[PDB]
């Protein structure tokens, strides 16, 4: 009992299909990764299944080809493949195998041989009509199994002979037979496979073998970022099946039918019409033995699926050799005379002895059947007149006699008498089947119930799926079923006891599956949502659902990957995957106090950035050629659909417009182009980073092309060049940083005028409640902390991909769209193959039109789709854009107050950035630092009268008083210049003692 | 009476017969009788 790890072996080239760097999926038979091969070494039926993996190292070469034969004898067709040194000979020819098939040493196909430490490894399938054969033939290191490794399988050969082989044996030329090979059976399976430049596949994956597997080919990547990722449903299949339909109660006379003691005559044979009854044949079956049981138009089993709504008994007598004559088609004295049947009559003829009870010594001359008449009998007809036959020329004037005779004679049944005279009991069954409601059947049959699980149910003619449980609802008598406010069904009646069984969906929800980086570990977490664990490593239930793989942890950290109602995964460190609740943060409680204020000491100046969208693609389609292509036909075809390509490229045309639009608006703020002084000195500061370069061609500065290095044909589908460059937007950008730097805001507003960026920086500190002095007596401070802040940027660009995370998803949308766009070009919506030339040379015009309206109105369809989605994305980046306008006004063309709009902190200057499709804000912000605590009063009294502060707040140190500004600690003695007076001093709460000089 | 009584089902038959016209029966004698629907 040798059995291997199967690893990642045995895929092969699916088609003949060239691909260059490319990954692809394929839904094909293959060999799942890790999977129970089994290891061979008297030789019994190996079964083929859908496919065989056989992997031989057999040096000795004791395996000279296969038999793929599936009988191994000369029954059937034997698939015989001989592996020699001079040839490779499969051979498919009738051979008359001997005793013993050994060798010392129709349809046939002769090549060059299979065989050359070689790894043979051969794949073996039968699909629609052709036999394949894959092989492979790799060197192998030291090693008595499969080599860790991936090695892709060429096609060998194939064969179009497609006969059925079920079972496959290696072939024996010699008995002690020890081979070494190992054998695997191939799956129906989804596979992932990666393809070199070279065209080779170096590596795939299997979808179906983990979660992680699951969500590469979800994300056709190998490489799977840090996050939570939605791959596929989970739901709860049934486990059982129940029927109920109401009690069997009620029945067909077929007891009356049979056992009438009396059947009368067969001159007139008695009609018995049966309808709306429980039809059961137990009691038939179980009546005596039949000599003749023969049904025409039914099988006896069947006739219970069958109903019928009219059921026509015949019951009579005849002899045992009159049966052969009641049948479709028979001539005969009874048939012609008695009771015809018509050719195509479909019903069941039911023949049984009855002289044990009809027989009498005497003679029973009661039975009766008539040998003369006029003419055949139409069928299905009852003849009960009775006169004198007229069978001579003469008439018979209502006497008898001479040749004037009796149509009616009597059957004389004695017990004596053998078989081929004893009267027999035959009741003919007819159905008849009419174009109106029927409402007759046969045993409806019923099951156990099942509660509290997943069951299929088919209730009283009601099908469904689901759990059914017990229901405190009450129906009225009369009704059966109870559907909710959504028209969906919730509870039943069951039939054979009057229960109110509520039903509920069968659990189902999504499965998310929580991985880091596949860099940094391959460990995953599986998120079943909506899913109580019960009905499902680690199992912690959470508001989202049931997580698996993750341990709870009391502790709280910040969120990283969110799972759901507080509930956030994270990659912490055996240590693995742990879910908590996310902390919201640090906990800070201001000591408040009535008399306690806190006034800053220092300050930092703070660059930040931010990213905003301003335009997307300018895409163009041509209706007709994305539709159609080439084919007059389909245009044709087309026309009569109306203008709905017109509407889209309308559409399409608007949106490039509106993103022109969107660009003007953003960038094209100043009329005139400003140009920064040849001296670059500014009072210390740095604009070298902002500022454009001179030496390389593009213009534009350092952090513009980090910007423009990071982010950075078809069917009808055009991408048109936007109408301003990248390098009209970086004179754009140049003329409004060079006005800001020169002239302040001045040139927002009107004429540029020249200022000191010191003197322009002082009045911008004044507008954030700041005095100048405070600029002035701490510029190198101020500079240098900018220039920092300015180096530090580059930096945080550069590093963190993230930054530039929203210009460059709107780039892999646009992409993602067309691709989708042209990939739904392959698909067939229906038809009978995506490429209209094959639909048109195929099939004649009358039915090729059906195939490609599908076509077209699939393809018209997701044209629709993608210029309304197009219409959305292109609403959010005109919002995008008007904020960026707005932030271009508002934050580079002046000093914007409005918290947080410019910025975190109190806004001084913003330079702006060309990135593709967008700009960069870089916003400056003061941030006050290094607090202290004071005791501060509303007011201070002097001389009986109030004295409240023009600008900023009294403070005292502990025991002197000061007055001093908001946002910076700069104390002043209280002097009557920098107070007003107001008011006398009893009104005033919380007012202090102290002294005010003048 | 101006009020809502809803009509519950009875009996429903399969008999698949055209009605085009109706009358109503009566247990009368023939003793003064006088019925009103
Ligand atoms: C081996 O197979 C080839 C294929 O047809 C055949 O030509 C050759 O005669 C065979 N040799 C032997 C060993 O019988
Ligand atoms: C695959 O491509 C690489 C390209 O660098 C080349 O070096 C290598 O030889 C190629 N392998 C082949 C041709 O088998
Ligand atoms: C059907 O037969 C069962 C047998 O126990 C009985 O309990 C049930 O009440 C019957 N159905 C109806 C509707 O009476
Ligand atoms: C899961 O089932 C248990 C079984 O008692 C129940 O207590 C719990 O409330 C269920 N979970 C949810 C989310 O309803
Ligand atoms: C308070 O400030 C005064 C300056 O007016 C200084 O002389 C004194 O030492 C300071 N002491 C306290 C109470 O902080
Ligand atoms: C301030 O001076 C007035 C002058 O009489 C006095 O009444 C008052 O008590 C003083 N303030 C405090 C807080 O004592």
């Amino acid at each position: 009992q040798s059995y291997t790890n199967s690893f990642t072996r045995g895929v092969y080239y699916p088609d003949k299909v060239f691909r260059s760097s490319v990954l692809h999926s394929t839904h094909d038979l293959f060999l799942p990764f890790f999977s129970n091969v089994t290891w061979f070494h008297d030789n019994p039926a190996l079964p083929f299944n859908d496919g065989v993996y056989f992997a031989s190292t057999e040096k000795s070469n004791i395996i000279r080809g296969w038999i793929f034969g599936t009988t191994l004898d000369s029954k059937t067709q034997s698939l015989l493949i001989v592996n020699n040194a001079t040839n490779v000979v499969i051979k498919v020819c009738e051979f008359q195998f001997c005793n013993d098939p050994f060798l010392d040493v129709t349809f046939e196909y002769v090549s060059q041989p299979f065989l050359m430490k070689n790894l043979r490894e051969f794949v073996f399938k039968n699909i629609d009509g052709y036999f394949k054969i894959y092989s492979k033939h790799t060197p192998i290191n030291l090693e008595r199994d499969l080599p860790q490794g991936f090695s892709a399988l060429e096609p060998l050969v194939d064969l179009p002979i497609g006969i059925n082989i079920t079972r496959f044996q290696t072939l024996l030329a010699l008995t002690a037979g020890a081979a070494a090979y190992y054998v695997g059976y191939l799956q129906p399976r989804t596979f992932l496979l990666k393809y070199n430049e070279n065209g080779t596949i170096t590596d795939a994956v299997d979808c179906a073998l983990d979660p992680l597997s699951e969500t590469k080919c979800t994300l056709k990547s190998f490489t799977v970022e840090k996050g939570i990722y939605q791959t596929s449903n989970f739901r709860v299949q049934p486990t059982e099946s129940i029927v109920r339909f109401p009690n069997i109660t009620n029945l067909c006379p077929f007891h009356e039918v049979f056992n009438a003691t009396t059947f009368a005559s067969v001159y007139a044979w008695n009609r018995k019409r049966i309808s709306n009854c429980v039809a059961d044949y137990s009691v038939i079956y179980n009546f005596a033995p039949f000599f003749a049981f023969k049904c025409y138009g039914v099988s006896p089993t069947k006739l219970n699926d069958l109903c019928f709504t009219n059921v026509y008994a015949d019951s009579f007598v005849i002899r045992g050799n009159e049966v052969s004559q009641i049948a479709p088609g028979q001539t005969g004295n009874i048939a012609d005379y008695n009771y015809k049947l018509p050719d195509d009559f479909t019903g069941c003829v039911i023949a049984w002895n009855s002289n044990k009870l009809d027989s009498k010594p005497s003679g029973n001359y009661n039975y009766r059947y008539r040998l003369l008449r006029k003419s055949k009998l139409k069928p299905f007809e009852r003849d009960i007149s009775t006169e004198i036959y007229q069978a001579g020329n003469k008439p018979c004037n209502g006497v008898a006699g001479p040749n004037c005779y009796s149509p009616l004679q009597s059957y004389g049944f004695r017990p004596t008498y053998g078989v081929g005279h004893q009267p027999y009991r035959v009741v003919v069954l007819s159905f008849e089947l009419l174009h109106a409601p029927a409402t007759v059947c046969g045993p409806k049959k019923s099951t156990n119930l099942v509660k509290n699980k997943c069951v299929n149910f088919n209730f009283n003619g009601l099908t469904g799926t689901g759990v059914l449980t017990e229901s405190n609802k009450k129906f009225l008598p009369f009704q059966q079923f109870g559907r909710d406010i959504a028209d969906t069904t919730d509870a039943v009646r069951d039939p054979q006891t009057l229960e109110i069984l509520d039903i509920t969906p069968c659990s189902f929800g999504g499965v998310s599956v929580i991985t880091p980086g596949t860099n940094t570990s391959n460990q995953v977490a599986v998120l079943y949502q909506g899913v109580n664990c019960t009905e499902v490593s680690n199992v912690f239930q959470t508001r989202a659902g049931c997580l698996i793989g993750a341990e709870y942890v009391n502790n709280s950290y910040e969120c990283d990957i969110p799972i759901g109602a507080g509930i956030c995964a994270s990659y912490q460190t055996s240590q693995s995957i742990i879910a908590y609740t996310m902390s919201l943060g640090a906990e800070n409680s201001v000591a408040y106090s009535n008399n306690s204020i806190a006034i800053p000491t220092n300050f930092t100046i703070s660059v930040t950035t931010e990213i905003l969208p301003v335009s997307m693609t300018k895409t163009s389609v041509d209706c007709t050629m994305y539709i159609c292509g080439d084919s007059t036909e389909c245009s044709n075809l087309l026309l009569q659909y109306g203008s709905f390509c017109t509407q889209l490229k309308r559409a399409l045309t608007g949106i490039a417009v509106e993103q022109d639009k969107n660009t003007q608006e953003v960038f094209a703020q100043v009329k005139q182009i400003y140009k920064t002084p040849p001296i670059k000195y500014f009072g210390g500061f740095n604009f070298s980073q902002i500022l454009p370069d001179p030496s390389k061609p593009s213009k534009r500065s350092p952090i513009e092309d980090l910007l423009f290095n990071k982010v950075t044909k078809f069917n009808g589908l055009t991408v048109l060049p936007p109408l301003l460059t990248d390098e009209m937007i970086a004179q754009y950008t140049s003329a409004l940083l060079a006005g800001t730097i020169t002239s302040g805001w001045t040139f927002g507003a009107g004429p540029a005028l020249q200022i000191p960026f010191p003197m322009q920086m002082a009045y911008r500190f004044n507008g954030i409640g700041v005095t100048q002095n405070v600029l002035y007596e701490n510029q190198k401070l101020i500079a240098n902390q900018f220039n920092s802040a300015i180096g530090k940027i580059q930096d945080s660009l550069s590093s963190t991909p993230s930054a530039l995370g929203k210009l460059q998803d709107v780039v892999n949308h646009n992409a993602q769209a067309l691709n989708t766009l042209v990939k739904q070009l392959s698909s067939k919506f229906g038809a009978i193959s995506s490429v209209l030339n094959d639909i048109l040379s195929r099939l004649d015009p009358p039915e090729a039109e059906v195939q490609i309206d599908r076509l077209i109105t699939g393809r018209l369809q997701s044209l629709q789709t993608y210029v309304t989605q197009q219409l959305i994305r292109a609403a959010e980046i005109r919002a995008s854009a008007n904020l960026a306008a707005t932030k271009m006004s508002e934050c580079v063309l002046g000093q914007s107050k409005r918290v947080d709009f410019c910025g975190k902190g109190y806004h001084l200057m913003s330079f702006p950035q060309s990135a593709p499709h967008g700009v960069v804000f870089l916003h400056v912000t003061y941030v006050p630092a290094q607090e202290k605590n004071f005791t501060t009063a509303p007011a201070i009294c002097h001389d009986g009268k109030a004295h409240f502060p023009r600008e900023g707040v009294f403070v005292s140190n502990g025991t002197h008083w000061f007055v001093t500004q908001r946002n910076f600690y700069e104390p002043q003695i209280i002097t009557t210049d920098n107070t007003f007076v107001s008011g006398n001093c009893d009104v005033v709460i919380g007012i202090v003692n102290n002294t005010v000089y003048d | 009476p101006q009020g809502f009584s809803a009509l519950e089902p009875l009996v429903d038959l399969p008999i698949g017969i055209n009605i085009t016209r109706f009358q109503t029966l009566l247990a009368l004698h023939r003793t003064a009788g006088a019925a009103a629907y």
